[PDB]
């Protein structure tokens, strides 16, 4: 009963959308600059500042709405896509139907769009892991960094050119891309002085991986003029050459999400960032590596063993796991624990395109979700405690009890308890490691889940409970309707997602 | 792939209600039929239950 | 017990109190977060039930 | 800091005067002056600080709209599924 | 027996000591619709209950209720 | 139910009694039907009378 | 406009409405294609005649015309779909639907009305209908639901409202399980219920969220049960006056539901939901007073080792998932047979695939039944409030092992781990708690190694292979634990939150109940002679096997756990009650005023005592039940789903002279150590050469009475 | 009896840092 009625549908909201955010930046930005002759804030009620608040918070909130009915309109495309190819037997039959482009708008670098499950979970984290840093952000901006409000719609621009496009070096330059608004954001919107120096640091280590990709895109393309993403399939790279393109790929691509030993410059950063900016950088800024990752290992075919880059992405969840324990930084150990959920992830995808790819995106997008609110909740703290220190915070439950609810349930998901997307994407992991290697399994899941799970939990705990004797005039009242909302949403999409359907998962 | 795990899921779908239709005197007696035969050889080499990759050869492929 | 006191006369007795959130009841504000965040959750809702359910 | 105006004009700022009056007579060499401004703000009674204070129907009868609408395009969808113009009901149905 | 009373901040949402007049009514509002829900529940679930035959019921091996093997 | 639900939430609300409760019946209503159609409808061979 | 004119109005239409309803539906059956010939009749006479003859008729058809177009046009406006059936105009389609008067072909006004009514009608339920359907789950989830949203509206529900709230909810729940409890036991009553499709767990896998109600979830279900509602019961009052006692209720609903919820799960997924659920919950309940950091250390101690229970558990089930691709529990105990002969290929070792999954399982059950090394967390989660510990240590928290014990049962009896492992373990964790417990001076840590000794005792029952003997030690265990731990706990409350009995002394005469309740539970709980627990003893050894190869360890352990019973329960009670007064001053004056003298005069609760009273009373009801289930010459127990005989009823049924003469050797030591903590003097007292003579005379006493009963009648 | 003064202030004693934290005993 599938028409070509709801093809098209899926293909003209794909393509406006983005044209949609376009519009909305492109207006909001000509107001900016031609509504004051210095582009900075006026300290008054009727600053240009309020409307450009309002400009990208419900612009990206309704490009997130559009983007679930565009993303529903895919899963249907795709459903039926497989159907289509698949149902025929006949020799005589063949499924050639070809599309005509609208006259309405052009396509964006003259390049035909084309979606994925993957890349459309990675716009959707885009979309809201962006709308709760700019959430954060609000008590940041101010006066001098208002130009920063549009970084998020920047991000959801160029995340969509980057999951939308078929072409090779568009990806790359989509990829490459994110470095400059993230450094500008932790260079003058973080508050504390070392965010100075953490930038640096930032840019550095990410640039090294970046040119390591580099290195191997440029092998690529000389090798193989093509730049369409899908003429690889008539050109096969020699031992050397794919040994090669494997190895820069996967170092390259780790540098940014994050692996042993390439995460000091996501500790600093994480630390010394902005709460809200960390949020973003966790959730969603280390998962276009992986993305990238995914697309070019699944496109070259690789004939060498990947029991190095496995051993690789365990030895980093050791590392963090065993770390944990020692950190009383709240932000600092959930650091930690973005570097070994990244680093399962990343195990996840070295077995090429097999059945590890799905546990990799469903776990992806649990660990945006999970860093999200765990990093918010570092955000709260820290807020109204001015401190983030678990030495110089304590009792939290007593004086805040909404607060020390929301650090007891975050606990509870992150240890991944049955119903949550969580367990199903360990269940996932661990059910496929157990035959690929069973002892390799074993000792994963007992580092990760008990010895850095105990470490994790030690310093919530300490924090949550005590009594609150210290400085009785500076308590402050409880969580906000925002925050509570923030934390009630991230635990309703980590329960309810496991009900998404499981055609692609 | 997801058809041959069909397979096993439903064999073990159908063991359950043996288990929960028959009492357990018999049910091991009425087991060793067809049915412990079929669980047996839907074996994890037969049908990928969980394994990342079921590791088939060309011509497995093309069977 | 030998000297329970009845809670119409305990002083130290508490009836529900207190603020649900650190929001003020009566803030001249056109603050719109938790109206952005209401709309987000209630069109998630709405999309599920009216795109996914059955 | 914040830069918003207090006077709104969409309503009037419930408030009480009485609670706090200023001394205008029998002053003394010593004491300061009193303060101009004396009115409190009064909460509507049966305010209840520990909830939601929700009195609309608003929200109820759009979820309850939403699940109607669902369940009536989960109709139609079997319907279309079947190949009917509407389902076909049996004489029994089991459990399943 | 228990601890002795101390005063609780009138600005802070905690539960020591809290009495409500309203009680009784309170329950009335809580125990019933929540008592619908698990109705709806209940009989919601009953359609994929399984239960074994009664004391004088016997399966006959070849009626469709009956285990049946895959068919290759 | 959804009429008993609706005079007992008006009367919770005269009487300052939660009713969310009573929200959740008159919205559940329609999505038990919907859970219990589905399920009904789904070629799925429990424990049970076979398809 | 008058109320009174609207209703006669209206009580005529319906009359006139049901008159005319029965006149068509009889002149439509005389007539049922020809009515319209005289219905329709082209004289204008006629015509009217019908039409006024009719009228509520024909306003009723109009009406319901007008809603079916309406419902149309917003059917089709919502789903942009068709038309109303064709695309007749308003006019055409409203004329003819008011004009068709078949649609009142089959309709009776009296007999819809009657209809509705009787939908309602209650009277119409029926045992048949619950018997075929069971309404354990709606009480379960009301009682589910009424827990959460008592948590979540804490304002709105006072402690009052709280306490009546769960009250009923339990109460109900409570009533419905003692309802099909006779069904499930005796009469081979089991559910397999289902709730959806929980989860996907693979590339085409979905787990369903399943609950399996058989005997060996309702024997753990329904002792959880009944010892949470006196449990609740005795809470309000053991925590009388506290700031907080709605969330120690609220955390004890939330613990015996997560329990409930293990015991009676359908496929792994549940029951591994199930075990992290009780985990968290002890953890709360342990760590209740928040506000101590000491107590948060028991707390993590208490979550460290369940987090490593949580490990073993979870990698179980990945194996077993990778080896069937199935997680149903019934599919899993009829297919393991199967797989027993295969092995899996570790590191550099080939392991049986039986025995690691059976041991992960087992190293699982032992963090948390609190065995020998890992039983470190159990003394330190005493920590939490009497009533938490009770239900915790009584047939909650530290039974966990042996439910995954029973319920996999046919894993394990192909284990070669499972049969060396059980029965060492349990014997040396029953002799090392009951030492411990006879030598301690704290009674919440007296009761926990005492818990500790009875759940090796469970290993070595279930490693002796009769379920039902497991089932009943289990029975008899919880509730004699539970109503000893209440009886303890009001002791401690009267001492002031000093659990030691060095303290405690005289107590007999300000806590009367407490005196002969805590009497009656210990004897009961420390096998005895001539009680309820002596026959759980009596059947463990009856069935301890004898091919072990360190059968000598551990069968001597097994006699000093055992003996130590009585030590522990002697000690307890004699210095709790009638020793010397050792408690300050102010514990015994402060009662002891004569203006307190009263018709209301007590140290406990009125609710305490009938709580408690009542807990033994249905413990005493229910453990004979199992026993003559069980124990009788006609057995009559419902089917346990295990194909392995053990051979052990036979010594009980037929027991030879050999093992009659040897159960008298740990008879008779019992009655040594009776006599020897009676009349046994450790300080100098007036008495002291008189009691030296009651012993010669009860000796004395003793052999000619044996004499004169055994030869001289 | 006696009409005793409000529960103390001391019954939660302030805990006043008077050595280093030392690093090795995060
Ligand atoms: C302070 C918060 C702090 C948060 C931050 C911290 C977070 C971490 C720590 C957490 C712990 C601390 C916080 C807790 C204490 C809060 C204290 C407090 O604020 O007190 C006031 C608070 C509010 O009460 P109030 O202030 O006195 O009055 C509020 C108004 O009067 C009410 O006005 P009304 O009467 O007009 O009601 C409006 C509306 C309420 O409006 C909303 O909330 C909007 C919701 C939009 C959708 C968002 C996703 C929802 C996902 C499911 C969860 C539903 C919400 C329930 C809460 C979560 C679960 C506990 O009510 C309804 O109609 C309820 C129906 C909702 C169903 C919507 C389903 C959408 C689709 C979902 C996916 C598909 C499902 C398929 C199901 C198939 C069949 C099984 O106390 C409560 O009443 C608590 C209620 C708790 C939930 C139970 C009642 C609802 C049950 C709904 C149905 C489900 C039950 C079974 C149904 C079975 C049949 C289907
Ligand atoms: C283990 C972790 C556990 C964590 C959780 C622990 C427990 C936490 C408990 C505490 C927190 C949750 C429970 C309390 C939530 C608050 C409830 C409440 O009452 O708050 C009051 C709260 C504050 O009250 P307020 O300050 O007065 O604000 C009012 C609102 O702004 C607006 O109020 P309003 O009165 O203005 O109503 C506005 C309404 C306006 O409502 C209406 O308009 C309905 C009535 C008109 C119907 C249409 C008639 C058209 C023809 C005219 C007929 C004549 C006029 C009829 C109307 C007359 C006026 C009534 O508009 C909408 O709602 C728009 C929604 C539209 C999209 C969705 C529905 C449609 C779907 C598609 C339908 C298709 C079929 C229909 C087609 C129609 C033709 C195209 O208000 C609300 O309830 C707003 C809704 C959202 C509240 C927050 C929800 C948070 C949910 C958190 C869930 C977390 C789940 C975690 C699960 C974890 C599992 C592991
Ligand atoms: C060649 C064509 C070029 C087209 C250029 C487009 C020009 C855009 C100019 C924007 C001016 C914004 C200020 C207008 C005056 C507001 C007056 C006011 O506040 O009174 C309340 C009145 C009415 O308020 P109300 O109380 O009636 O609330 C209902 C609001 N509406 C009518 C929208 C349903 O005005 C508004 O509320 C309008 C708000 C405008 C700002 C919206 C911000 C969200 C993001 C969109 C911004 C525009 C970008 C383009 C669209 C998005 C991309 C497709
Ligand atoms: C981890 C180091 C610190 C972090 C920085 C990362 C730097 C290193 C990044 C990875 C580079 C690739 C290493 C693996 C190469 C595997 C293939 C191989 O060489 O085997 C012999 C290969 C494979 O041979 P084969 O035996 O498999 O098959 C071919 C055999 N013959 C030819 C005989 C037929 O043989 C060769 O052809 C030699 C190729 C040598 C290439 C070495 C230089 C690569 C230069 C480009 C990358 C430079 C990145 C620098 C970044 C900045 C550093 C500061
Ligand atoms: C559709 C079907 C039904 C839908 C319902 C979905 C329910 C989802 C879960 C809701 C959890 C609600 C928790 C509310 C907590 C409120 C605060 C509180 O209790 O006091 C905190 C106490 C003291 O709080 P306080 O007194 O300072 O403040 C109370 C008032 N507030 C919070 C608003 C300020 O602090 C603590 O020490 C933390 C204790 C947390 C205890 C949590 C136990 C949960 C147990 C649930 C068991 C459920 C079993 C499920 C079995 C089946 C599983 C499949
Ligand atoms: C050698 C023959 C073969 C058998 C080998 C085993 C020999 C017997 C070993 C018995 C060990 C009993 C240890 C009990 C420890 C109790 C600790 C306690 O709670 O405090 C003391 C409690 C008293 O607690 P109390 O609170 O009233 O006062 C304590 C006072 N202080 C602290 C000063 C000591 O009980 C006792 O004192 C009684 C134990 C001591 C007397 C032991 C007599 C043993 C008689 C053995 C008879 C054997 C019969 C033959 C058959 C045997 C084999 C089948
Ligand atoms: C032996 C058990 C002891 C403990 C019982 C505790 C109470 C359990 C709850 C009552 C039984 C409910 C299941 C009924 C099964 C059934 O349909 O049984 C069948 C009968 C009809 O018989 P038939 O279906 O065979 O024709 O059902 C009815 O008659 C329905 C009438 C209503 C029954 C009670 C509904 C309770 C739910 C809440 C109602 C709230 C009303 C409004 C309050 C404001």
């Amino acid at each position: 009963m599938f028409n070509l009625n709801t093809i098209y549908l899926s293909r003209i909201f794909i393509e406006f959308n983005f044209y949609f955010l376009f519009f909305l930046f492109l207006i909001s930005s000509i107001i900016f600059y031609f509504s004051k002759i210095i582009s900075i804030q006026n300290l008054n009620q009727n600053s240009v500042f309020n409307f450009l608040k309002l400009a990208n918070i419900f612009g990206i909130l309704i490009s997130f709405f559009i983007h679930i009915i565009s993303f529903w309109f895919y899963c249907i495309y795709s459903y039926n896509l497989s159907l289509n190819i698949f149902s025929d037997i006949n020799l005589y039959n063949s499924n050639s139907i070809e599309l005509l482009n609208n006259s309405l708008l052009p396509n964006y670098f003259k390049s035909n769009i084309t979606i994925d499950f993957f890349g459309l979970i990675l716009l959707t984290l885009a979309y809201i892991v962006g709308f709760v840093s700019i959430l954060a952000l609000d008590t940041r901006l101010y006066w001098k960094n208002i130009k920063y409000i549009f970084s998020f719609t920047i991000f959801l621009l160029i995340v969509y050119v980057y999951v939308t496009v078929s072409n090779i070096l568009l990806f790359f330059m989509c990829y490459e891309l994110l470095l400059i608004p993230s450094f500008l954001i932790v260079y003058f919107v973080s508050p504390s002085r070392r965010a100075i120096q953490a930038s640096l640091y930032f840019v550095i280590w990410t640039q090294l991986g970046s040119l390591l990709v580099l290195i191997a895109i440029s092998y690529i393309i000389s090798i193989t003029n093509t730049y369409e993403f899908n003429d690889l399939k008539y050109f096969n790279f020699t031992n050397s050459e794919s040994t090669i393109i494997i190895f820069l790929i996967f170092l390259g691509f780790g540098f940014k999400a994050p692996i042993w030993p390439f995460h000091y410059w996501l500790t600093k950063t994480h630390v010394e960032a902005p709460s809200g900016f960390s949020i973003y950088l966790s959730g969603f800024l280390v998962k276009t590596a992986l993305y990238g990752f995914y697309k070019f290992n699944t496109s070259i075919f690789i004939d060498i063993d990947s029991s190095i880059f496995i051993a690789i992405c365990i030895m980093g969840v050791v590392d963090s796991s065993l770390k944990m324990w020692g950190q009383t930084d709240l932000k600092k150990l959930v650091a930690y624990g973005t570097i070994q959920e990244m680093n399962i992830i990343y195990l996840a995808f070295c077995w090429g395109d097999s059945c590890a790819i799905l546990g990799g995106i469903l776990f992806s997008a649990t660990h945006a979700f999970l860093s999200a609110l765990m990093f918010f909740l570092v955000d709260c703290i820290y807020r109204r405690y001015h401190t983030r220190s678990l030495v110089e915070v304590n009792g939290i439950l007593h004086i805040t009890p909404n607060l020390g609810l929301s650090i007891l349930f975050m606990l509870v998901f992150f240890s991944g308890i049955p119903g949550t997307i969580k367990f199903i994407s360990e269940f996932y992991i661990f059910s496929g490691l157990l035959e690929a290697s069973p002892f390799i399994c074993f000792i994963l899941m007992l580092v990760a889940n008990v010895l850095g799970l105990i470490g994790f939990s030690k310093s919530w705990f300490n924090a949550t409970f005590g009594m609150p004797k210290k400085n009785t005039k500076y308590l402050p009242m409880d969580l906000s309707f925002k925050e509570s909302y923030i934390i009630l949403y991230c635990f309703f999409f980590l329960f309810i997602f496991s009900y998404f359907s499981s055609i692609f998962f | 792939e997801l058809f041959l795990n069909e397979y096993r899921k439903r064999i073990n779908n159908e063991v359950r209600r043996a288990a929960i239709l028959t009492p357990t005197s018999s049910l091991r007696e009425k087991m060793n039929h067809k049915i412990a035969d079929q669980i047996l050889d839907l074996s994890s080499p037969h049908v990928r239950g969980a394994h990342f990759q079921a590791v088939r050869s060309w011509t497995d492929a093309s069977k | 017990d030998a000297y329970y006191h009845d809670d119409t006369h305990e002083g130290l007795m508490n009836e529900p109190h207190g603020y649900l959130t650190m929001d003020d009841p009566m803030d001249l504000r056109p603050n719109y977060e938790k109206s952005a965040l209401e709309l987000l959750f209630l069109v998630s809702g709405g999309a599920i039930l009216a795109l996914m359910l059955g | 800091r914040q830069n918003f105006a207090k006077n709104i004009t969409t309503t009037d700022i419930p408030k009480d005067s009485h609670h706090f009056a200023a001394k205008r007579s029998g002053f003394t060499q010593t004491e300061q002056a009193p303060f101009a401004y004396n009115d409190v703000y009064q909460y509507p009674k049966d305010y209840k600080p520990w909830n939601y204070n929700y009195k609309g129907n608003g929200v109820l009868l759009a979820l309850f709209l939403g699940s109607a609408f669902s369940l009536v395009a989960y109709e139609r969808s079997y319907a279309s599924k079947t190949g009917r113009y509407q389902r076909k009901v049996q004489q029994n149905y089991y459990q399943i | 027996g228990g601890f002795q009373k101390y005063p609780i901040p009138r600005y802070l949402h905690v539960g020591q000591w809290i009495v409500n007049k309203n009680w009784k009514w309170n329950t009335f509002h809580m125990f019933f619709p929540t008592a619908i829900l698990c109705f709806m529940v209940w009989r919601n679930s009953m359609i994929s209950t399984a239960k074994p035959p009664n004391y004088g019921e016997y399966v006959d091996p070849q009626s469709p209720v009956a285990p049946k093997a895959i068919k290759y | 139910i959804i009429g008993v639900s609706f005079l007992a939430r008006r009367h919770a609300l005269k009487v300052g009694a939660p009713r969310i409760f009573w929200s959740g019946c008159i919205v559940g209503v329609p999505l038990a039907a919907i859970i219990s159609r589905g399920k009904s409808d789904q070629l799925d061979e429990l424990v049970g009378a076979r398809k | 406009f008058n109320s009174i004119l609207f209703l006669l109005f209206f009580i005529v239409n319906l009359y006139w409405f049901n008159s005319g309803l029965i006149f068509f539906n009889s002149v439509y059956k005389i007539h049922h294609d020809a009515w319209t010939l005289i219905f329709q009749t082209d004289s204008i006479l006629n015509k009217l005649k019908i039409y006024f003859f009719l009228l509520p008729l024909y306003i009723s058809s109009f009406i319901h015309s007008i809603s079916t177009w309406y419902y149309n046009y917003i059917l089709n406006f919502l789903l942009f779909s068709e038309n109303l059936n064709t695309n007749t105009n308003f006019v055409d389609y409203i004329t003819y639907n008011t004009l068709l008067l078949s649609k009142f072909e089959d309709f009776n006004l009296f007999v819809y009305i009657k209809t509705l009514l009787i939908t309602f009608d209650i009277r119409q339920i029926n045992l048949d209908f619950l018997n075929e359907y069971p309404i354990i789950l709606l009480t379960g989830l009301l009682f589910l639901f009424t827990t959460i949203f008592s948590l979540i509206c804490l304002s709105y529900l006072g402690l009052y409202g709280v306490f009546i709230l769960n009250l009923a909810s339990i109460l109900l729940f409570w009533l419905s399980m003692l309802y099909y409890f006779n069904l499930i036991v005796s009469e081979n009553y089991y559910y397999y219920i289902s709730l959806g499709k929980w989860m996907y767990l693979s590339n085409g896998f979905r787990v369903s969220f399943d609950l399996l109600i058989d005997l060996t979830s309702i024997s753990f279900s329904f002792l959880t049960l009944t010892i949470g509602v006196f449990v609740y019961i005795y809470t309000f009052s053991y925590f009388r006056y506290e700031p907080l006692v709605e969330r120690l209720i609220l955390f004890l609903n939330s613990f015996m539901i997560s329990m409930i919820l293990l015991v009676s799960s359908g496929n792994f997924i549940v029951l591994f939901l199930g075990w992290e659920l009780i985990g968290l919950t002890s953890f709360f309940l342990i760590n209740f007073w928040s506000t101590r950091v000491g107590t948060l250390k028991a707390a993590f101690k208490a979550f460290s080792f369940n987090k490593l229970s949580d490990l073993f558990l979870f990698f179980a089930i990945l194996i077993i998932f990778s080896t069937t691709y199935n997680l149903d529990i019934l599919s899993f105990n009829n297919q393991i047979y199967l797989y027993e002969s295969y092995n899996i290929d570790m590191f550099y070792w080939s392991i049986n695939l039986i025995e690691i999954i059976s041991f992960f399982f087992i190293s699982c059950a032992f963090i948390k039944s609190a065995q020998f090394g890992a039983h470190i967390w159990l003394p330190d989660s005493m920590e939490a409030p009497v009533p938490a510990s009770a239900l915790i240590h009584s047939a909650t928290l530290v039974s966990a092992g042996i439910y995954l014990l029973l319920r996999l049962s046919p894993l394990f009896e192909l284990s070669k781990y499972a049969y060396f492992i059980l029965p060492l373990i349990g014997s040396v964790t029953a002799f090392y708690g009951g030492l411990v417990s006879a030598f301690q001076s704290d009674t919440k840590k007296t009761l926990a190694y005492s818990t500790i000794s009875h759940c090796g005792f469970l290993m070595v029952s279930y490693s002796t292979g009769v379920l039902e003997f497991v089932i009943l030690y289990l029975y008899v265990h919880g509730f004699f634990k539970a109503a000893t731990f209440l009886c303890v706990g009001n002791v401690n409350r009267f001492n002031r939150n000093i659990q030691d009995f060095k303290r405690m002394g005289g107590f007999y005469k300000y806590l009367p109940f407490e005196c002969l309740a805590s009497f009656v539970c210990m004897i009961n709980l420390s096998g005895l002679p001539l009680t309820l627990g002596f026959y759980i003893k009596h059947l463990l050894f009856i069935g301890l096997v004898e091919s072990y190869t360190l059968y000598p360890l551990i069968f001597s352990s097994l006699i000093l756990g055992a003996i130590a019973g009585v030590f522990y329960s002697y000690r307890l009670f004699y210095s709790i009650f009638f020793d010397t007064k050792k408690g300050k001053k102010a514990i015994y004056l402060q009662a002891s005023r004569i203006i307190l003298n009263s018709k209301f005069y007590s140290n406990t609760s009125l609710a305490s005592n009938l709580s408690i009273t009542f807990l033994v009373l249905i413990s005493y009801t229910v453990i004979l039940y199992l026993y003559c289930t069980t124990l009788n010459n006609y057995y009559s127990l419902s089917d346990l789903k295990s194909i392995y005989i053990n051979n052990a009823y036979s010594y009980f049924y037929k027991p030879d002279y050999n093992f009659l003469n040897a159960v008298s050797i740990l008879n008779w030591f019992v009655i040594i150590l009776l006599i020897s903590v009676i009349y046994l003097n450790w300080r100098w007292s007036y008495y002291y050469t008189k009691s030296i003579d009651s012993l010669s005379k009860f000796i004395l006493f003793s052999f000619f009475f044996f004499i004169f009963s055994k030869y001289i009648l | 009896g006696w009409d005793r003064p409000d529960v103390p202030l001391s019954f939660n004693p302030l805990y006043v840092h008077k050595r280093e934290l030392s690093i090795f005993d995060t």
